[PDB]
């Protein structure tokens, strides 16, 4: 369930 | 054994900050919704149980993390391609959709306030391109945006970043009513850690 619910976004 | 018993309070402690994480974006507080969203994105590679409570409320967790930061066009949470955390709040939406086995008509209204918001959003931060093909790859092109979907356009192409249609619309009465929408279908049942921390403190 670690990218299938994500909450947090990745800074470019 | 003692799997369960983990998985129990992982829930316990997952449904309290989901909670607690309304209650500040309610309150327009999103710098603690950030940082609580941070501790349940910790706790998500957790043993947590299958059960269709916690996947509901991870959804709708998930959406207003992309409109939190729908702003922030320098992040993006689908990261595999570039999209913009509104365009992810579309996919999220269609995600809560299906799964939460919605009539389009309640889900529609509300799918109209974030395909506007991903476009006017690339507006504002001059990607003009950008908006563009958020804007004929999900507007509706039915009658109500007839007149708005035809409004951007011309905006994206005079570059028009003071129209009255581009700087009338508010991200806080947006995120707000996107708010009570996703959390109409959820209950509002009181967390067990809240409860029972109100009874140690009396």
């Amino acid at each position: 369930r670690i990218p299938n619910y994500q909450l947090s976004p990745t800074k470019l | 054994g003692e799997a369960r018993l983990e998985e129990a309070v992982n829930r316990w402690v997952l449904k309290f900050y989901f909670h607690e994480a309304l209650r500040a974006f309610r309150g327009s507080r999103y710098g603690d919704f950030r940082q609580i969203r941070d501790i349940m994105q910790a706790l998500l590679v957790r043993p947590l149980g299958k059960e269709h409570t916690v996947s509901r409320l991870l959804r709708v967790m998930q959406c207003l993390s992309r409109i939190e930061e729908g702003e922030n066009l320098d992040c993006s949470f689908d990261m595999e391609a570039e999209l913009t955390p509104l365009e992810s709040a579309i996919n999220v939406l269609e995600m809560i959709k299906t799964e939460f086995t919605l009539t389009e008509a309640v889900v529609e209204s509300s799918r109209k306030l974030v395909k506007e918001a991903a476009v006017i959003i690339c507006i504002k931060n001059k990607e003009f391109e950008k908006a563009s093909k958020i804007l004929k790859k999900h507007m509706s092109k039915d009658p109500t945006t007839q007149k708005l979907r035809n409004d951007l356009l011309n905006i994206i192409r005079e570059k028009n970043l003071a129209h009255p249609v581009i700087q009338n619309f508010s991200y806080e009465t947006f995120q707000q009513k996107m708010l009570r929408f996703l959390e109409s279908h959820l209950d509002d049942a009181e967390p067990y850690l809240l409860t029972m921390a109100k009874k140690a403190l009396k």
